[PDB]
DNA sequence: CTCCCGGCAAATTGT
DNA sequence: TATAATCGAGCCGGGA
RNA sequence: AAUU
C-alpha cells in the first residue's frame, strides 16, 4: 500500500 | 411617537404574580425534601408554574396598556405591526422569564427582572448561555438550509 | 404573483424551489433576531425534518 | 465641565495591566534581560536545553545571548523590516574518542522583538500574536458514548508532543489501549514495564470483575523483552523486530523527554487528578536498562474504580475552564523555535558523517537556514499571527486580548460544534460571555476579561475577595476555575456597611449554581461586575439594560471606530476609558515630576527633578494598518507644572485623556418622513459645518522600477505623449510634488518600460510616421490615481539600489512610495453606531432649517427612529440620551457603571435641575408658555403623561422628567403633535465608508484560463453573477437577460467585443457566441481521455472550435 | 408601472409572448429608424432635453405604446422570415 | 449548423493521437535566458501554436499574407495565438496505464 | 420508486445536469462509458453552454412569434398572392 | 528538479553562491550584502553578478497558492490577462 | 506559465504534474534499451501509474503529491473539474460579469415603486459604451475615441456629459441585486434616478423582498443591454409589477414599519 | 456491521 | 571513474 | 478576519 515500503 | 424609559410601563400586577409565584415555589420544595416528588417532579412542577407566571405578566402588561395607555409607543408599535411583539414587550415592561443552559435543559431560576430595571451580572450572565446558543444556531443552520435549496434546484430544474 | 393563471412557460421548477427554500434559510438567520429566551418550536427542529422528508 | 460619578461599590483592586498577556509572557520566552546563569528553565532556554546535546562526535548547548537590534522601530516600518534582536550560541564540540574540545559562538540568526504595547513588526508591518485556547494536557475519563455504564480514560499531552492514548474496556472485558488508530490489549504493555501478575493481581484485585479482564496468561509466558517485540510487531507491521529498533521506537513513543512532553501543566494535572508525582513529563522512564513505569498504573487503578461506582472519583467535563488552558505568544513562538531547533539538529548529525570526520568546529557543523525558517514561517504565515487591528487605540488593545480555539493546535470551522461554542459556566470572570464574533466564527473566537489573568501553567484566573466569618478582606485571591468550585461565591453588590456583610440573605454561587446564602456561608465574593465582561463590554454605560446580542454588536462596533480629528469622550461614561487610553500607549505622560519646558506641534521636552532634560517626540499624522491616521497632539503649555503621571499629548482617539470613539451629539428620537427608515440615519448639515464625524485617512501607493529582459524601467518626468497639463505637480525626477492635490488619473510616479518585441505595430509605426514623430522604444507604465481615490500628496519616500542602507530583492533598480491624506467629511452612506448595537448609515442630511429644534432655537443633530429600540430591546441607548439631556444643560458628563449605575431617581433628580436651566431663563427673560407648547400639553394629558389640572410649567417639568420636550418642526413651525425624547447621545463614524465600498465597470481586466472579468474592486474586477441569481433570472424567466450575463458580459470573447463595438456605434448588440469557460471545459475533459462531442440535430459533430483545434 | 401594463397582459395567452413580441418590434424600429412606426405625430413618445421635447430615444417604450393602439398584429406562421426581412427594407430603409 | 446535443464518450489512443499536435518529449517548460519556450517542452510552439499572432518564432514569416504556412526554419505555424488554447499535445507511454476513473 | 432529492437529482437523464451537481467523476465515468447524449432539454444543461434557457422568452411557445404593422402585412400579401 | 530547467554548471554556481552567502552570515552575524559576497567569490565577481544569478535562481510560484481568508480564493484569479485585446 | 507583475514566474499545477510524468516515463525508455532487471524495471511502471494517477485524480489513491517544502496537494484535472471551486459550479454556472457594479444602499422615500437612486459616477461607467456615442451624437466630442480620453481624467469631466448621460439612460432600466439571493425577488428591475453621492436609494416598499435594511447593507448593480433584455427587465422583472409571492400569493410589496405606524 | 467516499448558503473586503 | 560502503521515515449519509 |  506504501510504494518505498513494497519496494524495500 | 417616541421611546422614553417611562414608556415601558411595570403592570402593578407585576409585584403581586411574583410573590404569587414565590409562595407556590416553596410549597414545591417542601414537597421535595419531604420526598413526595422526585428531582424529576419537582423540577418540572417549577417550570410550569414559571410559564403560567409568565403568561400572566404578559397579559397583565397588555391589558394595562389597552385600557390605560391606548397609545403608548410600544403597545400601538406592537399592536399595529409596525415593530415589536408581545413577547419582546414582556421582556421590556415584565419580567424576562426562563433561560435555558447550554444542553438545552431550562434553568429553573427565572431573569426576574426587565430590560426596564436592569438586570443583575448574574441574571445578565445566564441569558449569554441562550443568546450564544441561538447565535451558534443561526450559523450552523444556514449551511444545512442553503444546501437544501440547491437539492430542490437541482431536482426541479427542468 | 399574478393572482391569474400561470403563463406558459414560466420556469415552475424553479420558483418551487426558491418558494420552498427561502423561508428555510432566511427563518434561521432570524431565530437570532429573536430573544434568547426559550419558548420551544423552532426552525431548527423543523428544518432537519423537512430534510428527512 | 464636572464630572460626577455614580455607584457605590468600592472596588478593592485596580484593573491588571491590560496588554500583559502579552508583554509579560514574550519577557519569559526571551529572558534576555536575565543574565544567564540565573535564567530558569522555560521558553528559549527550555527549548536548548532538550534539543542539546546532539550525539549522532558530540555537540554541547552553553548558553545564547540576544545582541541588540539592526535598527529602530520606527526605521523598520519605514524599509520594510522586521523588528528583531541577532541570537547567538555558545556551543562547544567534543570528539567523545579524542578528548578534543573546539568552542566557538555561532550566529543562529535573528528572533522577532515584541514592542512596548505587545506587538510585533514583521516586514514593516504590525502584527498580533493572538492566544490560543485549547485542551490542557493531562489525564482525563469521560463517559463512552455507545455503552452507558462504561468510560474512557484519555492521557492527553501537548500538541505535536506526543499521542493521545485511550484505556477502553471493551465489552469482552479485557482493557484495550488505543495508540495511532491501533488497537490492542492493554496487559501486553503492562508486563513490558515489568509488572508480574503478582503486582497487578494484587494491586487492582479489589474491582472485582475488572481485574480478570486484565489478566492473561499468553503475556505472563514471556519476559519483558519477549513482550516489547511482541508490542512491536503488533504497531509497525513489515519493520524486522530488531531488538534495538524495538527499544528505540517504544522508547520514544513514550519515556522520550524530546519526543514525548506532557506539560507542566499536564504532570500538575496528572499529579492532581490520579493522586500521584511524576518525575517527569513523560508516561515512563528508562532506567537501569529496562522500562519503569509513571502513568499507566494510577491512571488504570483510577478507571476501574470509576466504573466500580467508587466515592472520590468523577467524570471530567472537557469544556471546564479548569481543563482548557491559553498557549500565550511566548509558549507559541516556543513551540515553532523548538521545532526550528529538532531540524538543525538533524543537520548537525548528517554533517558529523560526511567530510573530514576530524576537521570540524561547531561554526561548520550548524547551518541555521532551518531555525529562521521556522520562526519566519510562525511570523509570516501562522494562523494565530495576524495583521494589527489599529483602526483605532480600542482595536489593538482588544486584538491583544483576544483568544482563538482555532489554528495550528486546534480546531476547524467545519470541525467545531456546539459544545465549544457554548458560554460554560466556568467563563464566569474569565472569559466575556458577550464579545465573540458575528456569523461562522462565533464562540471560537472569544475575549479575556477585564480582570482576568493567565497563570504560568496558562490556566485562566480571576479575582475574589476573602471573606472571613462575615466581614470581606481587601484581599483578592486570583482563582482558576478548578479551585473556585469549592467555595460559595457571593455577588459584587451584595450590601455592605463598612467591612462587614450588611445583608441577611446573599446571592452567591456554588459551581456557578445560583444560591440564596446566609453571612456565615461566604467564602469570598466578587471583586466588580467589571470582572465578567471584556473591556469592550465594560465601555458600554447601562449594559444591565441591553438585551445581549444588541450588546455584542455594541463591543465590537467600537472597535471599528475611526477617530476623529475632533473626538470627544461620551457624556455617560463607564469610568474605564482614562485606563484603556494609559495602557494602549497612544497618549504620553510624564515620567517624573518636572517642568514643561517646551511645547510643539512635533514634540514636548520636560525639564524633570533630576535636572535632566527629556524631549519627547511626537507621531504626527502617521499612517496606520487600516489608514486611519494615528496622530499625537500636545495637551500642555510651557512652563506647566506637571506631575508623575500627568497627561503630556493626547493620542488618536482620546481627549484629554479620555478615551473618545466619536461624537457627543444632541439627538432626536421619532420617525422623520422616511429617511429613518429600517435603521437609517437622518442627520443635520450643522454636523459638517463644524466638522463633527471628520477624520484624517492615509491611503499608501507604491511602485518599483526594474531591470528587465529588454532594459532597465525608469523613474522619470519624461513620459512619451504626455502633456505639461499632465506633468505639472511632477518634480524633476518624475515624483508628485509635495501637496499636490490628486484626483483620479492623475501621475503620481512617472514611469517608463521598454517596448516588447512585438513593439509598435506596422499599424503604428506608418501613423506616427504620418506626423513625423518617430515611434518611441518606452511606453508609460506610471503609476496614476485609482478610480475614486485622491486628496493631498504627504509624502514621498525614495529608494534606489546603490544609495547608502538600502537594497532591493533582486532586479529591482529602485523603490517609490507615495503617502496621500484625505479629510473626510460625513456623508450619505457612512456608517454610525452608539454603543448598544444601534447601527446605521446616513440617508439623509438636512440644512439646519429642516431639523426638528426645541423653543429656544436649538436644533437637533441626529434622528433616530423610534422603530429599532423595541425589537432590539437595548434600552441602555435610552437611558444614556436621559441622563445626556440632564448633562448638556447642566454642563457635565457622568461615570455610571455598568450593573451599579444611575437609577431612575437619580436620573429625574438631575433631570429636574435642568429643567430649572431649560425653563426658568426664559421666564426671567419675559416669556411666557407658547401656544403651541399648550397644544402639545393638551395632547400630551390625552397621553397620561402630564397630570390634569396643572399649570404649564409642572406640566412640562413632568413631561422633562420623562426626557420629553416639545419639538418644533423647522419645516412648518407647529409643534410635533407629541412630546419627543431627546437627549445627548455618543455615537461613532464607523470604518465602513461609501467612498471605500462604491464600485462600478463597463470592462476591464479578464481572467488567464477563464476570460471572466477578475474580481473586486482593486483589480476593477465585475460583480460575482452566482449561481443563486442565475436561479433569479431563471425564475423571471428572462431567457436573453440571463443568456448576456453568460456570454456578451463574461467570457464569450467573440460576443463581447462584437457587443461593445455595436454599442458605441450606435447598433443592437449581437446575438452571442460561444462562452469561452465551455471551450475550457472540453479541452480539460480530452485532457482526462474523454471525447465530449457537441453534435447537431442530425448528430453529425459541430465544431466549437471553428478549425483550430483539427488538423 | 408600465403605463397600461395590465391591458398588454390582457392581448397575449403568455406574458412572456408580450415581452417577444416587445422586444422584436423595438428591433424593427431601430433597424429602420423609427420611420416604421405605427403612431401619429402626436402620439410620438417624448423626451424632455435640456433643449425641450424630443423623440423618446428609447425602442422599448415606442413599441409597448404602438402595441397598446391596436395596429400591431402578432402570431405565429403569419409570413415567411426573409420574406418580411426584405419587404420592410423596402419601404423604410437604413 | 446548430448544438443541439452533447456526447460524451471513452477516447481511443487512436483517437488521443488523432487530437495531438506533436508528442511532448521533455520535461522543459521555457529556456532559463531567453524565456522563449523549449523545443518539444510543455510549451513548443511547433506543436501548440504562436504565441505571437500571424507570427512565426523565430520570424521569418510574421504577417497574414501567410497563414497556414509553417516555418521551414522554426517550425511554427502562422495563425492566431488564440489556438495555444485548443491544440492539444500528448506522450507517448512505454507501459500503458490505467486511468484511475474507471479503477477506482 | 421513491428516491430522495439528491438521488432523484443524481439519475436524471442529462449528463450535464448531474455532473454539476455532485458526484462529478462517478457522473461523468458512468455518462462517458454509455456514450450519454445530453439532448438539452432542461435548464442547468442550457446555461452551461451559455444556451437561450427553454423558459420565459426561450420557451418553444412563445420564441418564433411574429410581430408585423398593418401596411407591411398589406404591402407583403399583393405581392406574395400576385405571383 | 525546477520547474524552469537550469545547465547543470549553473546550477553548481548558485549552491556555490548559496554556500558562500551561508558563510558570510556567519561570521557577519547578520545577511551579507551583494558587495560582500561578490568579494567572498573572489575574481571575476561584483555585486551586479550577484544579484543577476539570484534572479536566475528563482523559481516560479504556484498559480493555486491560497490567498488568505477562507480558502475561497486562488492567486490565478488577481491576475490580468494582458494578451488577449 | 505567466510572468507576474513584478517580472516574476507563476505556473499551474498541472505542469508539475506533467513533468513528473514526463521525467519517468523517459526513464522508462532508457531502463528497456538498457535491459535493467525486472526489478527496476517494475519499479519505474509501478511510479509511472502513480505519476498518471496524480496527474488525473490527485489524492484520489495513495498519498498526494506536493510540490517540495509545502503541504499543499497539486490541483489535478479531478480537482480543477468538481466541487464548489471546480470549473462547473464556479465558471460554468455562475460567472463575473461587465456592466455591474456595488455600492451601499441608502433609503430613497421620495422614489416611486419602479425608481431607485444611482450615483452618477456609477451610472457613467456602468454606461460608459452607450454614453460615448451620445457624446458624439452631440458635438461634445470630435469620435468615440476621444470622449473616452475626456472621461478618463476626473477634472476634465464637464457637465455637458452628465446631461448626456441623462439622455442615455432614459427609460431604460438596471437590476439591484442583494445577497443571499434567496428568492427570485432578491433580483428586481427599476428605472434609475442619477443622484449626486455615492450610495444606492432603495424604495422602501422594496425592503422586505430584498430582505434589506440600512445598517450597512450593500447592493449590486446590473445594466440589460439588448432590446430583448432591457424588454425583459421591464416586463417582467419591474419591481411595479412584481407585487404578490410567487411562494403564497400574498402581498409581497406591502406596508411597513413607519408606513403601518403613520396610517 | 465496517469502512470508504461524497457532501457540508451567498455576495463582499482585507494584509 | 577504484579503501569500503548493501531494506525509509470533523460530523454525516449512503452504498460494497 | 471582516460587512449584510
Ligand atoms: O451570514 C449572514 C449574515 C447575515 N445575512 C443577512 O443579514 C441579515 C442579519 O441582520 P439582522 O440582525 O438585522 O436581521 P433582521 O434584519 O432580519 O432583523 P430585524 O430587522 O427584524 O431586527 C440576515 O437576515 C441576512 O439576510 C446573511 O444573509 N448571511
Ligand atoms: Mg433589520
Ligand atoms: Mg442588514
Ligand atoms: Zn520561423
Amino acid at each position: 500500500s506504501d510504494p518505498v515500503r513494497q519496494y524495500l | 411617537i417616541t421611546i422614553g424609559i417611562d414608556d415601558a410601563v411595570i403592570p402593578e400586577e407585576k409585584k403581586q404574580y411574583l410573590e404569587e409565584a414565590d409562595r407556590k415555589l416553596l410549597q414545591i420544595e417542601q414537597a421535595y425534601e419531604m420526598g413526595f416528588l422526585t428531582d424529576r417532579e419537582r423540577y418540572d412542577q417549577i417550570l410550569q408554574l414559571w410559564t403560567e407566571t409568565t403568561e400572566k405578566v404578559t397579559q397583565a402588561v397588555f391589558k394595562n396598556f389597552e385600557e390605560n395607555y391606548p397609545f403608548n409607543p410600544l403597545y400601538v408599535m406592537a399592536q399595529s405591526g409596525a415593530r415589536g411583539n408581545p413577547q419582546q414587550i414582556r421582556q421590556l415592561c415584565g419580567l424576562r422569564g426562563l433561560m435555558q443552559k447550554p444542553s438545552g435543559e431550562t434553568f429553573e431560576v427565572p431573569v426576574r427582572s426587565s430590560f426596564r430595571e436592569g438586570l443583575t451580572v448574574l441574571e445578565y450572565f445566564i441569558s449569554s448561555h441562550g443568546a450564544r446558543k441561538g447565535g451558534a444556531d443561526t450559523a450552523l443552520r444556514t449551511a444545512d438550509s442553503g444546501y437544501l435549496t440547491r437539492k430542490l434546484v437541482d431536482v426541479t430544474h427542468e | 404573483s399574478m393572482a391569474r393563471p400561470v403563463s406558459i412557460g414560466e420556469a415552475v421548477g424553479i420558483v418551487a424551489a426558491q418558494s420552498i427554500g427561502e423561508p428555510g434559510t432566511q427563518l434561521t438567520m432570524r431565530t437570532f433576531h429573536t430573544g434568547g429566551v426559550a419558548g420551544a418550536a423552532d426552525i431548527t427542529q423543523g428544518l432537519p425534518r423537512v430534510i428527512e422528508l | 465641565m464636572e464630572i460626577k460619578r455614580f455607584g457605590r461599590i468600592r472596588e478593592v483592586i485596580p484593573l491588571p495591566p491590560l496588554t500583559e498577556i502579552q508583554v509579560e509572557s514574550y519577557r519569559r520566552a526571551l529572558q534576555a534581560d536575565v543574565p544567564p546563569e540565573k535564567r530558569e528553565n522555560v521558553g528559549i532556554q527550555a527549548a536548548f536545553r532538550e534539543t542539546f546535546p546532539i550525539e549522532e562526535l558530540v555537540l554541547d548547548f552553553l548558553e545564547y545571548r540576544l545582541g541588540e537590534p539592526p535598527f529602530p522601530q520606527d526605521e523598520c516600518r519605514e524599509k520594510d523590516l522586521t523588528y528583531q534582536a541577532p541570537l547567538y550560541a555558545r556551543l562547544q564540540l567534543i570528539h567523545k574518542d579524542t578528548g578534543l574540545i573546539k568552542e566557538d559562538e555561532v550566529f543562529l540568526g535573528h528572533i522577532p522583538l515584541m514592542t512596548e504595547d505587545g506587538s510585533f513588526i514583521i516586514n514593516g508591518a504590525d502584527r498580533v500574536i493572538v492566544s490560543q485556547i485549547h485542551r490542557s494536557p493531562g489525564v482525563y475519563f469521560t463517559p463512552d458514548p455507545a455503552r452507558p455504564g462504561r468510560y474512557i480514560a484519555s492521557i492527553i499531552p501537548l500538541p505535536k508532543r506526543g499521542p493521545w492514548i485511550d484505556l477502553e474496556v471493551e465489552p469482552n472485558g479485557v482493557v484495550s489501549m488505543k495508540v495511532n488508530k491501533r488497537k490492542f490489549p492493554l496487559v501486553l504493555l503492562l508486563r513490558v514495564l515489568g509488572y508480574d501478575q503478582e503486582t497487578l493481581a494484587r494491586e487492582l484485585g479489589a474491582y472485582g470483575e475488572l481485574v480478570q479482564g486484565l489478566m492473561d496468561e499468553s503475556v505472563f509466558a514471556m519476559r519483558p523483552e519477549e513482550a516489547l517485540i511482541r508490542l512491536f510487531t503488533l504497531l509497525r507491521p513489515g519493520d524486522p523486530p530488531k531488538r534495538d529498533k524495538a527499544v528505540a521506537y517504544v522508547y520514544g513513543l513514550i519515556a522520550d523527554p524530546r519526543r514525548y512532553d506532557l506539560g507542566e501543566a499536564g504532570r500538575y494535572k496528572a499529579e492532581e487528578k490520579l493522586g500521584i508525582r511524576l518525575s517527569g513529563r513523560t508516561l515512563a522512564r528508562f532506567e537501569d536498562g529496562e522500562f519503569k513505569d509513571e502513568v499507566f498504573l494510577p491512571t488504570l487503578r483510577y478507571l476501574f474504580a470509576l466504573t466500580a461506582g467508587v466515592p472520590g472519583h468523577e467524570v471530567d467535563d472537557i469544556d471546564h475552564l479548569g481543563n482548557r488552558r491559553i498557549r500565550t505568544v511566548g509558549e507559541l513562538m516556543t513551540d515553532q523555535f523548538r521545532v526550528g531547533l529538532a531540524r538543525l539538529a538533524r543537520g548537525v548529525r548528517e554533517r558529523m558523517l560526511m567530510g573530514s570526520e576530524d576537521s570540524l568546529t561547531p561554526a561548520k557543523l550548524v547551518n541555521s537556514r532551518p531555525l529562521e525558517a521556522a520562526i519566519r514561517e510562525f511570523f509570516s504565515r501562522s494562523q494565530l499571527s495576524q495583521f494589527k487591528d489599529e483602526t483605532n487605540p480600542l482595536s489593538s488593545l482588544r486584538h491583544k486580548r483576544r483568544i482563538s480555539a482555532l489554528g495550528p493546535g486546534g480546531l476547524t470551522r467545519e470541525r467545531a460544534g456546539f459544545d465549544v461554542r457554548d458560554v460554560h459556566r466556568t467563563h464566569y470572570g474569565r472569559i466575556c460571555p458577550v464579545e465573540t464574533p458575528e456569523g461562522a466564527n462565533i464562540g471560537l473566537i472569544t475575549s479575556l476579561a477585564a480582570y482576568a489573568r493567565v497563570d504560568e501553567l496558562g490556566f485562566i484566573r480571576t479575582p475574589y475577595r476573602r471573606v472571613v466569618g462575615g466581614v470581606v478582606t481587601d484581599e483578592v485571591v486570583y482563582m482558576t476555575a478548578t479551585e473556585e468550585d469549592r467555595y460559595t461565591i457571593a455577588q459584587a453588590n451584595t450590601p455592605l456597611e463598612g467591612n462587614r456583610i450588611a445583608a441577611e440573605r446573599v446571592v452567591a454561587r456554588r459551581k456557578g449554581e445560583p444560591v440564596i446564602v446566609s453571612p456565615e456561608e461566604v467564602e469570598f465574593m466578587d471583586v466588580s461586575p467589571k470582572q465578567v465582561f471584556s473591556v469592550n463590554t465594560n465601555l458600554i454605560p447601562f449594559l444591565e439594560h441591553d438585551d445581549a446580542n444588541r450588546a455584542l454588536m455594541g463591543s465590537n462596533m467600537q472597535t471599528q471606530a475611526v477617530p476623529l480629528i475632533r473626538a470627544q469622550a461620551p457624556v455617560v461614561m463607564t469610568g474605564l476609558e482614562e485606563r484603556v487610553v494609559r495602557d494602549s500607549l497612544a497618549a504620553l505622560y510624564a515620567e517624573e515630576d518636572g517642568e514643561v519646558a517646551k511645547v510643539d506641534g512635533n514634540r514636548i521636552v520636560v525639564r524633570y527633578e533630576d535636572g535632566r532634560l527629556v524631549e519627547y517626540p511626537l507621531r504626527r499624522f502617521y499612517r496606520s494598518n487600516q489608514g486611519t491616521a494615528l496622530d499625537q497632539r500636545p495637551r500642555v503649555v510651557v512652563g506647566q507644572r506637571v506631575r508623575k503621571g500627568d497627561l503630556l499629548a493626547d493620542g488618536p482617539a482620546s481627549e484629554n485623556g479620555f478615551l473618545a470613539l466619536g461624537q457627543n451629539v444632541l439627538v432626536a428620537i421619532m420617525p422623520f418622513d422616511g429617511y429613518n427608515f429600517e435603521d437609517a440615519i437622518v442627520i443635520s448639515e450643522e454636523l459638517l459645518k463644524r466638522d463633527f464625524y471628520t477624520s484624517i485617512h492615509i491611503e499608501r501607493y507604491e511602485i518599483e522600477a526594474r531591470d528587465t529582459k529588454l532594459g532597465p524601467e525608469r523613474i522619470t518626468r519624461d513620459i512619451p505623449h504626455l502633456s505639461e497639463a499632465a506633468l505639472r505637480d511632477l518634480d524633476e525626477e518624475g515624483v508628485v510634488r509635495i501637496g499636490a492635490e490628486v484626483k483620479p488619473g492623475d501621475i503620481l510616479v512617472g514611469r517608463t518600460s521598454f517596448k516588447g518585441e512585438s513593439e509598435p505595430t506596422p499599424e503604428e509605426r506608418l501613423l506616427r510616421s504620418i506626423f513625423g514623430e518617430k515611434a518611441r522604444d518606452v511606453k508609460d507604465t506610471s503609476l496614476r490615481v485609482p478610480p475614486g481615490e485622491g486628496g493631498i500628496v504627504v509624502r514621498t519616500v525614495r529608494l534606489r539600489r546603490g544609495d547608502p542602507g538600502v537594497e532591493l530583492k533582486p532586479g529591482v533598480r529602485e523603490v517609490v512610495r507615495v503617502y496621500v491624506a484625505q479629510k473626510r467629511k460625513l456623508q450619505v452612506g457612512d456608517k454610525l453606531a452608539n454603543r448598544h448595537g444601534n447601527k446605521g448609515v446616513v440617508a439623509k442630511i438636512l440644512p439646519v432649517e429642516d431639523m426638528p429644534h426645541l423653543p429656544d432655537g436649538t436644533p437637533v443633530d441626529v434622528i433616530l427612529n423610534p422603530l429599532g429600540v423595541p425589537s432590539r430591546m437595548n434600552l441602555g441607548q435610552i437611558l444614556e440620551t436621559h441622563l445626556g439631556l440632564a448633562g448638556y444643560f447642566l454642563g457635565q458628563r457622568y461615570i455610571s457603571p455598568i450593573f451599579d449605575g444611575a437609577k431612575e431617581p437619580e436620573i429625574k433628580e438631575l433631570l429636574a435641575q435642568a429643567f430649572e436651566v431649560y425653563f426658568g431663563k426664559r421666564k426671567g427673560e419675559g416669556f411666557g408658555v407658547d401656544k403651541r407648547e399648550v397644544e402639545v400639553l393638551r395632547r400630551a394629558e390625552k397621553l397620561g403623561l402630564v397630570t390634569p389640572g396643572k399649570t404649564p410649567e409642572e406640566q412640562l417639568k413632568e413631561l422633562f422628567l420623562q426626557g420629553k420636550v416639545v419639538l418644533y418642526d423647522g419645516r412648518t413651525g407647529e409643534p410635533i403633535e407629541g412630546p419627543i425624547v431627546v437627549g445627548q447621545m455618543f455615537i461613532m463614524k464607523l470604518y465602513h465608508m461609501v467612498e471605500d465600498k462604491m464600485h462600478a465597470r463597463s470592462t476591464g481586466p479578464y481572467s488567464l484560463i477563464t476570460q471572466q472579468p477578475l474580481g473586486g474592486k482593486a483589480q476593477f474586477g465585475g460583480q460575482r453573477f452566482g449561481e443563486m441569481e442565475v436561479w433569479a433570472l431563471e425564475a423571471y424567466g428572462a431567457a436573453h437577460t440571463l443568456q448576456e450575463m453568460l456570454t456578451l458580459k463574461s467570457d464569450d470573447i467573440e460576443g463581447r467585443n462584437a457587443a461593445y463595438e455595436a454599442i458605441i456605434k450606435g447598433e443592437d448588440v449581437p446575438e452571442p457566441s460561444v462562452p469561452e469557460s465551455f471551450r475550457v471545459l472540453v479541452k480539460e475533459l480530452q485532457a482526462l481521455a474523454l471525447d465530449v462531442q457537441t453534435l447537431d440535430e442530425k448528430d453529425n459533430p459541430v465544431d466549437i472550435f471553428e478549425g483550430l483545434a483539427s488538423k | 408601472a408600465e403605463p397600461g401594463i395590465d391591458k398588454l397582459f390582457g392581448m397575449v395567452d403568455s406574458k412572456y409572448r408580450l415581452t417577444v413580441v416587445v422586444a422584436k418590434r423595438a428591433q424593427q424600429l431601430l433597424r429602420h429608424g423609427f420611420k416604421n412606426t405605427v403612431l401619429e405625430p402626436e402620439e410620438r413618445p417624448k423626451m424632455q432635453t435640456l433643449e425641450g421635447l424630443f423623440d423618446d430615444p428609447n425602442a422599448v417604450t415606442w413599441a409597448m405604446k404602438e402595441l397598446l393602439t391596436g395596429r400591431l398584429v402578432f402570431g405565429e406562421n403569419l409570413v415567411p422570415e426573409d420574406r418580411l426581412q426584405k419587404e420592410m427594407e423596402r419601404l423604410y430603409p437604413v | 449548423k446548430e448544438v443541439r446535443k452533447v456526447r460524451i464518450a471513452l477516447a481511443s489512443p487512436e483517437k488521443i493521437r488523432s487530437w495531438s499536435y506533436g508528442e511532448v518529449e521533455k520535461p522543459e517548460t521555457i529556456n532559463y535566458r531567453t524565456l522563449k519556450p523549449e523545443r518539444d517542452g510543455l510549451f513548443d510552439e511547433r506543436i501548440f501554436g504562436p504565441i505571437k499572432d500571424y507570427e512565426c518564432a523565430c520570424g521569418k514569416y510574421k504577417r497574414q499574407r501567410f497563414e497556414g504556412k509553417v516555418c521551414e526554419r522554426c517550425g511554427v505555424e502562422v495563425t492566431k495565438s488564440i489556438v495555444r488554447r485548443y491544440r492539444m499535445g500528448h506522450i507517448e507511454l512505454a507501459t500503458p496505464a490505467a486511468h484511475i476513473w474507471f479503477v477506482k | 420508486l421513491l428516491m430522495g432529492v439528491t438521488k432523484s437529482a443524481l439519475s436524471t437523464k442529462s449528463w450535464l445536469s448531474a455532473a454539476s451537481f455532485q458526484n462529478t467523476t462517478h457522473v461523468l465515468t458512468e455518462a462517458a462509458i454509455a456514450g450519454k447524449k445530453d439532448e438539452l432539454i432542461g435548464l442547468k444543461e442550457n446555461v452551461i453552454l451559455g444556451r437561450l434557457i427553454p423558459a420565459g422568452t426561450g420557451s418553444d411557445f412563445v420564441r418564433f412569434t411574429q410581430v408585423v404593422d398593418q401596411k407591411t402585412l398589406k404591402a407583403i400579401e399583393e405581392a406574395r398572392k400576385e405571383a | 528538479a525546477r520547474t524552469i530547467r537550469i545547465p547543470v554548471h549553473m546550477v553548481e554556481t548558485i549552491n556555490k553562491l548559496s554556500r558562500t552567502a551561508r558563510q558570510l552570515q556567519q561570521e557577519l552575524g547578520r545577511e551579507p550584502t551583494y558587495e560582500e559576497i561578490a568579494e567572498a567569490m573572489g575574481p571575476g565577481w561584483d555585486a551586479k553578478r550577484v544579484e543577476e544569478t539570484l534572479k536566475i535562481a528563482q523559481e516560479p510560484v504556484s498559480l493555486e497558492t491560497p490567498i488568505g481568508d477562507e480558502k475561497d480564493s486562488f492567486y490565478g484569479d488577481f491576475i490580468p490577462d494582458e494578451h488577449l485585446p | 506559465m505567466v510572468q507576474v507583475d513584478g517580472g516574476r514566474f507563476a505556473t499551474s499545477d498541472l505542469n508539475d504534474l506533467y513533468r513528473r510524468l514526463i521525467n519517468r516515463n523517459n526513464r522508462l525508455k532508457k531502463l528497456l534499451a538498457q535491459g535493467a532487471p525486472e526489478i527496476i524495471i517494475r519499479n519505474e511502471k509501478r511510479m509511472l501509474q502513480e505519476a498518471v494517477d496524480a496527474l488525473l485524480d490527485n489524492g484520489r489513491r495513495g498519498a498526494p503529491v506536493t510540490n517540495p517544502g509545502s503541504d499543499r496537494p497539486l490541483r489535478s484535472l479531478t480537482d480543477i473539474l468538481s466541487g464548489k471551486q471546480g470549473r462547473f459550479r464556479q465558471n460554468l454556472l455562475g460567472k463575473r460579469v461587465d456592466y455591474s457594479g456595488r455600492s451601499v444602499i441608502v433609503v430613497g422615500p421620495q422614489l416611486k415603486l419602479h425608481q431607485c437612486g444611482l450615483p452618477k459616477r456609477m451610472a457613467l461607467e456602468l454606461f460608459k459604451p452607450f454614453l460615448l456615442k451620445k457624446m458624439e451624437e452631440k458635438g461634445i466630442a470630435p469620435n468615440v475615441k476621444a470622449a473616452r480620453r475626456m472621461l478618463e481624467r476626473q477634472r476634465d469631466i464637464k457637465d455637458e456629459v452628465w446631461d448626456a448621460l441623462e439622455e442615455v439612460i432614459h427609460g431604460k432600466v438596471v437590476l439591484l441585486n442583494r445577497a443571499p439571493t434567496l428568492h427570485r425577488l432578491g433580483i428586481q428591475a427599476f428605472q434609475p434616478v442619477l443622484v449626486e453621492g455615492q450610495s444606492i436609494q432603495l424604495h422602501p416598499l422594496v425592503c422586505e423582498a430584498f430582505n434589506a435594511d440600512f445598517d450597512g447593507d450593500q447592493m449590486a448593480v446590473h445594466v440589460p443591454l439588448s432590446s430583448f433584455a432591457q424588454a425583459e427587465a421591464r416586463i417582467q422583472m419591474l419591481s411595479a409589477h412584481n407585487l404578490l409571492s410567487p411562494a403564497s400569493g400574498e402581498p409581497l410589496a406591502k406596508p411597513s414599519r413607519d408606513i403601518i405606524l403613520g396610517l
